[PDB]
């Protein structure tokens, strides 16, 4: 009484769903091709080289595996009888390539998340020895490692079995009456997948906390002191008598000194001797000198030059210390966009792979007894279907994240919260 | 080689006038702002006035403004504070200090150099001689083998007054208390000492008081009663 | 007005430690000062230790500085006299007093009852 | 008018203690705060000049910190030459300079109870037309001691001038003198005078009286 009825089945009878496979493969192909057109041509970081590698790996997965399932389902035959020149080799190759692509894609996503976390958190280590060579030599290394790793059943540590209705093939997990060389590969594969997913989630969380720290540091010093300066200039320009002028000027002077103590998000690695900080400090010094001469002229002696001095101060403020503020804000928004793209990709990958791990651990050593006929094959097919359908959704995320009007509305949406 | 030396402080009647001069050394007064500070006897510090000669800028404290004036002579390298309506609250020690100009570190260090100060006292009183009285111990009630003995000096002006015991022989267990300004405008002081009760009644004790401005020297003998 | 309690006073061997607790049943000890006082059968009361307001410090006598210690608890507003390395001349009746002046002028008005400390 | 509040006022410590003094500003002066040290009969000296910066020549055991318009001066291990008075200053403009009130540090020792003496007026002073009675408190610690003067019941309306010496160099104790001076005729109204001295190291107040 073998667990799988359809292990030796040589024919297929089902509900003509080959056209559905055709339309899904067509949608995936057009999504991949439009995504590879859009940014890689019009738009043109180390993030985007990794994204490009991910898209091309996914495209080569779709162009290779969906044709075989569609052809077997269309010729009205099982996967052992679809091609007469090779009966078992088709099943072995199908399962081998499915597992290999599934592992390599997850390794690439983990590398993406780890690189972004390191870049956002620790800038000195990131700048020291991470460049476009690293972002260009990720996919060959991880793909070679996964292709070397997924060859154990061809060596003697696992088994590939055809799943009912005979149109799919995958590693066997529900074991014999009892064995030691069939538990090993299944649990090792699922353990690796779980560890990769956990590491990816942790890296995402760390990067988010570092970006929050950056936002708070920007929002305190420069931005609140700028608001104070604007309010003090307004209250000077709308005032009568020379009593409150001294108090407003002193509040403005204190705010200017505190703001001069601040640090922009960029050109912060080298605080001294940087021209981008030196002219910042020079502009604040000029503003403080103007405040000092206004105080001397209109406060030690009574005269109404304070309004003209305030107008001159506003004119020299609105000239060449707005560029730093605007550059800082723009940098923060582009960082937030990169993190959102990572978050969506991570959510998809973590969701659509846990059924496989759960099924592998459920069929192994957690079985006093299992109802076997109508309750395990229909459950086994779903995990394979989800692991396959990861491929369709991947490039459409990038298309929507770089759409003409859709991404514009999206960016207008998520900035507010 | 940087110093600040003041002069011109002394005793003046209330409503009088006095000119205090601060003479900077080792640096140019044109390139530095300078300020006046004062401290009352047994109190804290207080800012008074400010001049910057390069910009021609001048400011005063709330009480000083309208009564005192400040000027600067660059060739003479000297700042002047002219004091015109002096009251009893002006009795203090006066200091002249410097401050640098923005921008740079010179502005950030506030008062890196002061002067030694000059004492200004305002009082309408003349020189007087002190009077001396004894404080006799009683051997009947000085139990425990210790007795106390001293003398009182009263009604002198101005400061100071020197008190000695046995022409400087008694220097152990002797306490002299600081002078106290009386309501009459003069001062009082006391001196005490402790002796073993066995030696009381066998040795005489002398306290000597000296006042320089009035040229007075008094010796008083204290005996048990 | 106040009601003071002294906890402790059992028979203890020479050289052994002991702890006395002075507890005011309510009111406030936050802004006051607490004092401990000896009394021998044949002598008069002597100063032992005082605890002032928090952050200022505590003071001891000249025959007390090495051994005894005073601790304060504002949660239950009690004070603790922990004594170590006792000798048979330390036996006496101990009393606890409250200083009523916030300017640290000695003015003790409440005394309690005290406890007997005996050393064999 | 920006104000500065300094805490505490009197501090008692020992050599090797860790000392902390706090100054607080009414508004934000950024980091424009200075600290000064003064000894009796001398001009003030600068220690810290930007709430965290050490002036040249000052030893490194002096530290200063700023947090939210709260400024702290710290001495890690006190030394015998640090017994002086300390001030905090804010400086914002040339006309905006404000000082603190000061904090004096002294030496800690064990409690001693005062010895009380009283002296009647001399016969020669009675000829002049005044009578002065002096009460002496000797060799007590801590400094907080109280003297109550009375003739028959709580005569404290009469003027009684008190003077306190500095801390003694030998045993670090204190002496205090209280003088009560009246006219000659007012000296002849009654016959008994008394002092009542109270101190923290004393079970009951000490009274010393004399009769005419
Ligand atoms: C086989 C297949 C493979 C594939 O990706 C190739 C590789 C391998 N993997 C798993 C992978 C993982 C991650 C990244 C890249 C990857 O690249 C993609 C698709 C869409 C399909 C597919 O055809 N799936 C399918 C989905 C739903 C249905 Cl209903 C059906 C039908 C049925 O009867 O089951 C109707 C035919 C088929
Ligand atoms: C499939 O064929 C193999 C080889 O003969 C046999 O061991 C196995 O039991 C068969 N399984 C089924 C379900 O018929």
């Amino acid at each position: 009484s073998p667990f799988y009825r359809c292990q030796n089945t040589t024919s297929v009878e089902k509900g003509n769903s080959a056209v559905m496979g055709g339309v899904l493969f067509s949608t995936g192909l057009l999504g991949n091709l439009l995504a590879l057109g859009l940014l890689a041509r019009s738009g043109l970081s180390v993030f985007y080289m990794l994204v490009c590698g991910l898209t091309v790996t996914d495209l080569l997965g779709k162009c290779l595996l969906s044709p075989v399932v569609l052809a077997a389902y269309a010729q009205n035959r099982s996967l052992r009888v679809l091609a007469p020149a090779l009966d078992n080799s088709l099943c072995q190759a199908f399962a081998f390539f499915m597992s290999f692509f599934g592992l390599s894609s997850t390794l690439q996503l983990l590398a993406m998340a780890l690189e972004r976390w390191l870049s956002l958190g620790h800038p000195f280590f990131y700048r020291r020895h991470i460049t476009l060579r690293l972002g260009a030599l990720v996919a060959p290394v991880v793909s070679a490692f996964s292709l070397a790793f997924c060859a154990l059943p061809f060596m003697g540590f696992g088994k590939f079995v055809q799943y009912c209705p005979g149109t799919w093939c995958f590693i066997q997990m529900v074991h014999e009456e009892g064995s030691l060389s069939v538990l090993g590969y299944s649990v090792l594969y699922s353990s690796l997948m779980a560890l990769l997913v956990l590491a990816t989630v942790l890296c995402n969380l760390g990067a988010m906390r570092n970006l929050y720290a950056m936002h708070r540091r920007l929002q305190a010093d420069l931005e609140d002191n700028w608001e104070t300066l604007n309010d003090n200039l307004k209250v000077i320009e709308k005032a009568d008598n020379a009593a409150q002028v001294k108090d407003a000027l002193t509040k403005m002077r204190a705010a200017a000194l505190d703001a001069q103590k601040a640090t922009p998000p960029k050109l912060e690695d080298k605080s001294p001797d940087s021209p981008e900080m030196k002219d910042f400090r020079h502009g604040f010094d000029i503003l403080v000198g103007q405040i000092d001469d206004a105080l001397k002229l209109a406060n030690e002696g009574k005269v109404k030059e304070a309004q003209a001095a305030a107008e001159q101060l506003k004119t020299t403020r609105n000239a060449y210390i707005q560029k730093y503020l605007e550059r800082a804000r723009s940098t923060l928004l582009e960082e937030l966009d990169a993190l959102l793209l990572l978050a969506l990709m991570t959510v998809l990958f973590t969701m659509c792979s846990l059924p496989v791990i759960y099924r592998a651990y459920y069929g192994a050593f957690k079985d006093v007894k299992e109802k076997n006929r109508t309750s395990e094959e229909a459950e086994d097919l779903r995990a394979l279907r989800f692991l396959s359908v990861i491929s369709i959704v991947n490039p459409w995320i990038f298309i929507i994240f770089r759409s003409p009007v859709f991404r514009i509305f999206f960016h207008k949406i998520f900035i507010r919260p | 080689e940087v110093q600040l030396v003041e002069s011109g402080g002394g005793l003046v009647q209330p409503g009088g006038s006095l000119r205090l001069s601060c003479a900077a050394s080792g640096f140019n007064v044109v390139d530095f702002s300078l300020h006046w500070v004062r401290q009352a006897p047994g109190k804290g510090l207080e800012w008074v006035a400010y001049i910057s000669s390069s910009s021609g800028s001048t400011s005063y404290a709330d009480s000083v403004k309208g009564r005192f004036t400040i000027s600067a002579d660059t060739s003479k390298n000297t700042a002047y504070l002219q004091m015109n309506s002096l009251r009893a609250e002006d009795t203090a020690v006066y200091y002249c200090a410097r401050w640098g100009y923005w921008p740079g570190e010179p502005w950030w260090k506030a008062f890196d150099y002061w002067g030694q100060g000059t004492l200004v006292t305002v009082s309408s009183a003349s020189t007087k001689g002190p009077s001396v009285f004894p404080l006799a111990p009683s051997s009947k009630s000085t139990s425990g083998g210790t007795a106390a003995l001293g003398c009182l000096v009263k009604d002198y002006f101005p400061e100071p007054v020197t008190v000695s015991w046995n022409s400087g022989a008694l220097t152990s267990g002797v306490h002299t208390f600081p002078a106290v300004l009386q309501s009459s405008g003069l001062y009082s002081l006391s001196s005490v000492v402790t002796v073993p009760s066995s030696s009381l009644g066998t040795q005489t004790y002398i306290c000597n008081v000296n006042h320089k401005p009035s040229n007075t020297k008094v010796d008083k003998k204290v005996e048990p009663k | 007005q106040v009601q003071l309690q002294e906890s402790g006073g059992g028979l203890v061997q020479p050289g052994g430690s002991l702890r006395l607790s002075c507890a005011a049943s309510g009111r406030t000890i936050s802004r006051y000062a607490m004092s401990w006082f000896r009394q021998a059968p044949g002598k008069e009361r002597e100063f032992v230790a005082v605890a002032r307001r928090s952050g200022d410090g505590a003071f001891y006598a000249d025959s007390v500085q090495g051994r005894f210690t005073v601790s304060r608890d504002d949660a239950k507003n009690t004070v603790y006299l922990q004594m170590n390395s006792l000798k048979p001349e330390d036996t006496a009746v101990y009393y606890c007093a409250i200083d009523s002046d916030t300017f640290y002028s000695g003015s003790y008005d409440y005394w309690g009852q005290g406890t007997q400390v005996t050393v064999s | 008018d920006i104000q500065m509040t300094q805490s505490p006022s009197s501090l008692s410590a020992s050599v090797g203690d860790r000392v902390t003094i706090t100054c607080r500003a009414s508004q934000s002066v950024s980091s424009a705060v200075a600290w000064y040290q003064q000894k009796p009969g001398k001009a003030p000296k600068l220690l810290i000049y930007s709430a965290s910066s050490l002036y040249s020549g000052v030893p490194s055991r002096f530290s200063g910190s700023r947090s939210g318009t709260d400024f702290t001066l710290t001495i890690s291990s006190l030394q015998p030459e640090d017994f002086a008075t300390y001030y905090c200053q804010q400086y914002l403009y040339y006309s905006l300079v404000t000082f603190g009130q000061g904090t004096k540090v002294e030496i800690k020792r064990t409690v001693a109870a005062p010895s009380v003496f009283i002296f009647p007026p001399s016969d020669s002073q009675l000829k002049s037309g005044t009578a002065s009675v002096v009460c002496l408190l000797n060799n007590f610690y801590p400094r907080e001691a109280k003297v109550q003067w009375k003739v028959d019941n709580a005569l404290q309306s009469g003027n009684s001038q008190e003077s306190v010496t500095e801390q003694d160099s030998k045993d670090s104790t204190y002496s205090l003198s209280s003088t009560l001076t009246l006219s000659k005729a007012d000296y002849e109204k009654h016959k008994v005078y008394a002092c009542e001295v109270t101190h923290q190291g004393l079970s009951s107040p000490v009274t010393k009286s004399f009769n005419r």
